[PDB]
RNA sequence: AACAUGU
RNA sequence: CGCGGGGUGGAGCAGCCUGGUAGCUCGUCGGGCUCAUAACCCGAAGGUCGUCGGUUCAAAUCCGGCCCCCGCAACCA
RNA sequence: UCUGAUCGUAUUGGGCAUCUAACCUCGAACCCUGAAUCGGGUUUAGGGACAGUGCCUGGCGGGUAGUUUAACUGGGGCGGUUGCCUCCUAAAAUGUAACGGAGGCGCCCAAAGGUUCCCUCAACCUGGACGGCAAUCAGGUGGCGAGUGUAAAUGCACAAGGGAGCUUGACUGCGAGACUUACAAGUCAAGCAGGGACGAAAGUCGGGAUUAGUGAUCCGGCACCCCCGAGUGGAAGGGGUG
RNA sequence: UACUAAAAACACAGGUCCGUGCGAAGUCGCAAGACGAUGUAUACGGACUGACGCCUGCCCGGUGCUGGAAGGUUAAGAGGACCCGUUAACCCGCAAGGGUGAAGCGGAGAAUUUAAGCCCCAGUAAACGGCGGUGGUAACUAUAACCAUCCUAAGGUAGCG
RNA sequence: GGGAUGAGCUGUGGGUAGGGGUGAAAGGCCAAUCAAACUCCGUGAUAGCUGGUUCUCCCCGAAAUGCAUUUAGGUGCAGCGUUGCGUGGUUCACCGCGGAGGUAGAGCUACUGGAUGGCCGAUGGGUUACUGACGUCAGCCAAACUCCGA
RNA sequence: GCCGCAGCGAAAGCGAGUCUGAAUAGGGCGACCCACACGCGCAUACGCGCGUGUGAAUAGUGGCGUGUUCUGGACCCGAA
RNA sequence: AAUAUAUAGGGUGCGGGAGGGAACGCGGGGAAGUGAAACAUCUCAGUACCCGUAGGAGGAGAAAACAAUUGUGAUUCCGCA
């Protein structure tokens, strides 16, 4: 069994925060590895070593011969051409210009000399039979109907958040590399597309590495589980219910070993201050053991966790949002048609729908950044909102994380109260000298965490959150949903995490469109578990993508 | 036995005027080694990095006042 | 916090200069315009990895 | 399963 | 004298080398329960962080300067 | 013939069980043996591919062996200190000791470096929405009492201090001649050439207003140059410059 | 303690704990052998108290000793993908060079497989060891039987001073 | 003065050997020697430490400081002695001229601090019999104060 | 055989030069006779280049002495 | 012999060995003081000492050797390098 990727004595560290230290492991074809770990462990930095983007400090992390590699970054890039032209840049990347050379020589060789160009239309034709590119048009027309892509002739600027991930999954799954590097593939996707990607990654010739924070995508695609602790990597097999056992066990034995090391210090620190008696001397061997036990008691300080704390706004009145017969559409396609609801006070409203159906356009009519076609939105004089788009200003990639929350100022207003800015970003995890990290080097778990710092400093009593459960681990995801239950205003949450809307929701707004209407919604007074029961009282073959 | 924490000091840096006035020098000799510009460069004298007042031309050193600031010059 | 970095030419890939940056202030690679003795003219130098 | 006291 | 801990609400202690938001138990104060007092339940008030002089945007914390309290060494003739 | 499951022969290792023939027996009897609680042999009764021993290998190891365990010091110990920068001691050049008197340093800055151009501060006084001793504004007076990334001295208002434009000289090949110095080191340097930055030019720039922010030699690592290449062509390893 | 120390030191009879199932454990030996003992757990050896009388409290966190074997970590041996050196041949060519390179022999060798130990989970103090602070409170005063709080593996009981 | 039928005292012959013996345990004893016996050999061990080192005259003539040191009672290089060969007044004294200085002294409304007594009086304390800032008129002080200055 | 006979360079090598360097730039190390007429683009006089000298001033090596040094017990005596 | 073939052991007759010597030789075992201004690698040194075994000498000795592509042609020992 010849491998695909190997690492030998690899050590990568960003100064004090080590990512690897003397790791050595091999990736053989047919592996289905799901890599886990908390935020700051280094999961996206390992996959950029394996993609050839980054390089380790020392050690030899190389690749097998042949064996091309495709990576999905955690924020995937796109071009500025069409959707049909967005898929040909990967998977059909090098093979379209062989097709764009063979049709060139179909008229250039006729009007020119036919002896050197005879073989130039020959060795192209030898690269169209083993790769089978004679029907390259309909190979694109299949790989768009598998991921259910948006149509061919539209720009990639006015797309969804999940439609920009459906078009980026189609780039890598056409290349068919011998080593996938999926960095959070199930972000922004609905339940239909994640169920698709489970059955596609089952039958797949090649190694699959996939860093995920959820627990149900991993148990269907991964049988081996790799972990990233503070530097070390701990490979074993399981199904992520045994990951949370073994992670909580390493900290159990470490807690009552650092505690036993602590009582050895206080019995020894009492010796070094005891003062030397008559002419016998205090032993320099025991002074040297104390000065080396004090150093190993300082490279173990790991407890630093602050709860997410949402600021309370002013007192909220009886009318929060009123919507009377709302219509919204960008073309002849209609998204919202005859919608009437009224947002409650002191609840959580979950918004349900598949990709490209108008959940984010629904928020932009409430904040006023869009305009209703017919019908009105009414807010009410006590309501102060809190909302920031993902696209209109967002973050700036070379301002530091302290001057994005602040604007270079010392103290900030989080709503009729004065708090320091460095005491505010440190309440959101960014502590110590990590407050000078610019926005480009922030990871996905601390770009979602930065985005909560910008929205919640507006001090509102109606917070609108568009997918807060995006790149957060289970320690702080439970800390966020704790703070949405101690919140005395109305919170509206768009999500696709089915086991996050089942936990903290009191009202459900869901798309129940079918073939004749395609644009109707539904308001439900109750939680998500009771909406599934009420759904069945009112009221598939896997698409292949290749051949 | 109240051991004072007041013992240390730095090595002397051999500062001062190293060639005096009316004295024949070669091109490039050091005239005044000093901290800051206690003496200023006059004619045919350059300052240097640590204010060392070298010579640009062989000749005779002469000192003088030029609008308050005391200067060092070389008469070729 | 101030590591020592080596700057390499972007044409012939010789490592001509060593210097120090700040890793928190400049997380990305340093591009300067230094003089390569191999090429004989000032050319774009960039850090190594 | 609760339950001490009385110028 | 010399070392090296310590001073935080009325009493006891966290927080401190990991600078930003002063906390925990009892006690005090007002209301309940009881025939009444306890116990228990509810709501509150209370601190120049020993004093004063330095860095920082910001000090109970970091660093000096003094004032008390506690512990330990003072061995060989 | 591919991916996966399954069956079958041949082969080859790992456990477990049984066997006896290597090996083991201070169980027994007989013989050399005339005198033998030694030893060897024969047969028997048991153990058995284990144990024991060889070579390789991890652990454990004051049981034993060889040794180390600094100096200054108002005797030694205890306490303190050890290199580097700044001032007083220092007796008007330099230098100068003490467990003499005060502080710092083991960095920081991709501009807080280079260049061209422009500007002057603190404090005080009068007027002014929130505005207070003091935010920002306007006008008087003000020659250095502010400021200098960082201790202190020497300096700096002509600014080396406050602001803006473009940039990488925080260079490569050298360096006559000097300061300091036991040696080893440490420090300054006009100017010539390549190739650049800024400036209309003259010109200035081999990092920072200056002096602290560091470590000899050996042995190794890396990139580059293709210098030697143990019969010859290669390579191993050495060599040069960074 | 011949030769400045005859005692309160050592021994002792009694006590307990641990080791030993039999050419035993322990000891002298490189080994054969020997002692133990021509003895066989009421015997033999090692440790610590020291007739007798009344007694011998609490602590298993530390460090040992005994047992366990889930998990981590871990040697040689087995295994020998890939990579590098050399070159039959081939390709561009100036055959002054450059590139690709089978088989073979060598260099350096990864995944995988693998015991004790150590970390780990338990018991053990007649195992080496350890057995707390500050403040209030009663008929004049005084002292606290009593209470508050912090901490530990547990806070020095009987008796004595 | 203690034991003196007992764990007694003694004779003759025998066994245990040096990191070993033996020890009712004192580091005791092992040939007048024991925190590792004695004797030959390695061997003329080594000692930054102490002692000693022998005949004469003639010329010149020091040092006890600097830097470094597992260094401080030792040593290396310098400094100072002598001698061979080079150089020849370049050394030093005095007089004349050209130069930098911040001690002694003095000064401080020239700065940073200290500081006596008057006058004015911001604040603070009980309409103000106490506090007395900042200014101001005379008299002062300083190694880390200097407009000056031998 | 040794020392002298030519050096420079890490070394291939080149050689009264050679190494660094892009350098007919500068340096490092090494060679290199005016006190003397003439000839000598020459220069008021003085030298440069170059024949003849006015027939310039060099030099090493081996023996035996002496001073110090190296390896030996190394000036002699002395431990535990 | 036990035990059958037989061997261990036993009988008789012939030959030989043992131990000493001042040095030198060969093969095997193998220190420490000392030098490194301490010391462990290293040195002292395969020395001192010990064990086996000789000979008048001993060991080595007739190329599975060197060389550099021309050549020398068993070993020992002295001089150089
Ligand atoms: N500016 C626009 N012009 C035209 N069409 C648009 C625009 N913005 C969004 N759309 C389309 O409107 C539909 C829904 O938009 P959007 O609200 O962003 O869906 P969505 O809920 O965000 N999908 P998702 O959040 O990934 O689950 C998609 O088909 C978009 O392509
Ligand atoms: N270039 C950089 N310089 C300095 N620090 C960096 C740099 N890149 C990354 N980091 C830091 O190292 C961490 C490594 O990021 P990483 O953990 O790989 O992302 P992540 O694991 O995917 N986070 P998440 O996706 O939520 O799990 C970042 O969170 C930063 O704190
Ligand atoms: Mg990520
Ligand atoms: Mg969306
Ligand atoms: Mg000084
Ligand atoms: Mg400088
Ligand atoms: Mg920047
Ligand atoms: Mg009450
Ligand atoms: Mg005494
Ligand atoms: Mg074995
Ligand atoms: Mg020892
Ligand atoms: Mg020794
Ligand atoms: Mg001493
Ligand atoms: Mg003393
Ligand atoms: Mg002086
Ligand atoms: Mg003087
Ligand atoms: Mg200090
Ligand atoms: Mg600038
Ligand atoms: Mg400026
Ligand atoms: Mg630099
Ligand atoms: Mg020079
Ligand atoms: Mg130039
Ligand atoms: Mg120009
Ligand atoms: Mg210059
Ligand atoms: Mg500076
Ligand atoms: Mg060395
Ligand atoms: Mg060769
Ligand atoms: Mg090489
Ligand atoms: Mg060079
Ligand atoms: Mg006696
Ligand atoms: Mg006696
Ligand atoms: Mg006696
Ligand atoms: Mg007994
Ligand atoms: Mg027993
Ligand atoms: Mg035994
Ligand atoms: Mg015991
Ligand atoms: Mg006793
Ligand atoms: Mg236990
Ligand atoms: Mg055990
Ligand atoms: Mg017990
Ligand atoms: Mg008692
Ligand atoms: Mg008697
Ligand atoms: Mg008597
Ligand atoms: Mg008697
Ligand atoms: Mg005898
Ligand atoms: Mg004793
Ligand atoms: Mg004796
Ligand atoms: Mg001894
Ligand atoms: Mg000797
Ligand atoms: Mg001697
Ligand atoms: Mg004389
Ligand atoms: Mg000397
Ligand atoms: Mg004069
Ligand atoms: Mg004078
Ligand atoms: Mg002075
Ligand atoms: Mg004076
Ligand atoms: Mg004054
Ligand atoms: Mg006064
Ligand atoms: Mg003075
Ligand atoms: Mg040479
Ligand atoms: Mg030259
Ligand atoms: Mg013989
Ligand atoms: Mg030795
Ligand atoms: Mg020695
Ligand atoms: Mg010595
Ligand atoms: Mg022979
Ligand atoms: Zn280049």
């Amino acid at each position: 069994a010849e491998f695909i990727y190997t690492m030998k004595k690899v050590r990568k560290a960003h100064g004090d925060k080590v990512i690897l230290d003397d790791v050595t492991l091999s990736f053989y074809p047919g592996a289905k590895i799901g890599v886990v770990g908390p935020n700051g462990a280094g999961k996206s930095s390992v996959l950029r070593i394996m993609a050839g983007l980054d390089k380790p400090n020392n050690g030899d992390a190389f690749l097998a011969t042949g064996a091309t590699v495709g990576i999905l970054q955690q924020e995937p890039p796109l071009n500025e051409d069409k959707t049909v032209r967005g898929n040909v840049e990967e998977g059909m990347g090098d093979i379209k210009i062989k097709l764009d050379r063979f049709n060139e020589v179909a008229e250039l060789m006729a009007t020119d000399y036919t002896d050197e160009l005879m073989e130039e239309m020959g060795r192209l034709q030898e690269e169209l039979d083993h790769a089978d590119a004679w029907d390259l048009d309909a190979q694109l027309e299949q790989a768009m109907d598998a991921l259910r892509c948006p149509p061919a002739d539209e720009p990639v600027t006015n797309l969804s958040g999940g439609e920009r991930r459906r078009v980026a999954l189609c780039k890598l799954l056409l290349s068919k590399p011998d080593l996938l590097l999926l960095d959070e593939p199930t972000n922004h996707l609905d339940a239909e597309s994640v169920q698709w990607l489970e059955q596609h990654l089952a039958s797949y010739p090649g190694a699959i590495l996939a860093v995920t924070h959820d627990r149900y995508f991993l148990d269907n695609v991964a049988e081996w589980i790799l972990e990233l602790d503070r530097g070390r990597a701990y490979p074993y097999e399981g199904n992520y219910s045994t990951y949370l056992e073994k992670k909580a066990e390493r900290l159990a034995v470490q807690g009552r070993k650092d505690a036993k090391l602590q009582k050895r210090l206080t019995e020894e620190l009492a010796w070094v201050r005891s003062g030397a008696k008559a002419r016998q001397a205090k032993s320099k061997a025991r002074l040297q053991r104390y000065e080396e036990m004090a150093a190993e008691a300082e490279k173990t300080r790991k407890l630093d966790f602050e709860e997410i704390q949402i600021p309370v706004g002013p007192r909220l009145g009886n009318v929060v949002v009123e919507v009377d017969h709302l219509d919204k559409g960008y073309d002849g396609r209609a998204l919202i048609k005859d919608l009437s609801f009224s947002l409650p006070r002191n609840g959580i409203v979950g918004v349900i729908g598949p990709n490209g159906v108008g959940k984010t356009t629904l928020f932009k009519t409430i904040v006023g950044l869009e305009t209703p076609d017919s019908g009105s939105v009414k807010v009410g004089e006590t309501v102060k909102l809190s909302y920031v788009d993902q696209a209109r200003a967002g973050i700036d990639p070379r301002k530091t994380v302290w001057e994005v929350v602040s604007d270079g100022l010392d103290y900030i207003q989080v709503g009729q109260t004065e708090v320091p800015s460095r005491a505010y970003v440190s309440a959101f995890g960014f502590k110590g000298p990590d407050q000078q990290k610019p926005a480009g080097v922030l990871s996905g778990g601390e770009r979602n965490r930065l985005n909560l710092a910008l929205t919640l400093k507006q001090g509102g009593n109606l917070i609108l959150l568009d997918e807060p459960t995006n790149d957060l681990d289970v320690e702080t995801l439970g800390s966020l949903e704790n703070a949405l239950l101690n919140f005395p205003g109305c919170a509206v949450v768009i999500s696709h995490d089915r086991w996050f809307l089942d936990r903290t929701c009191t009202h459900i707004l869901a798309w129940e469109g079918d073939d004749d209407n395609e644009a109707k919604w539904f308001w439900f007074e109750g939680n998500f578990g009771a909406y599934e029961e009420n759904k069945v009282e009112r009221l598939v073959t896997h698409r292949k993508l290749t051949r | 036995a109240s051991s004072s924490r007041n013992g240390r000091d730095s090595a002397a840096q051999r500062l001062g005027v190293k060639r005096y006035g009316g004295q024949v020098v070669k091109a490039g000799e050091i005239l005044v080694r000093q901290r800051g510009t206690k003496f200023h460069p006059g004619v045919n004298v350059g300052r240097g990095g640590d204010d060392t007042l070298f010579a640009k031309t062989a000749g005779a050193v002469e000192f003088g006042i030029k609008r308050g600031r005391k200067t060092v010059s070389i008469v070729g | 916090v101030r590591p020592k970095i080596t700057l390499a030419c972007e044409v012939c890939k010789h490592r001509n200069y060593i210097t120090k940056k700040n890793r928190r202030n400049d997380p990305d690679r340093l591009e300067l315009k230094k003089f390569c003795p191999n090429c004989g003219k000032h050319q774009a130098h960039r850090e190594t990895r």
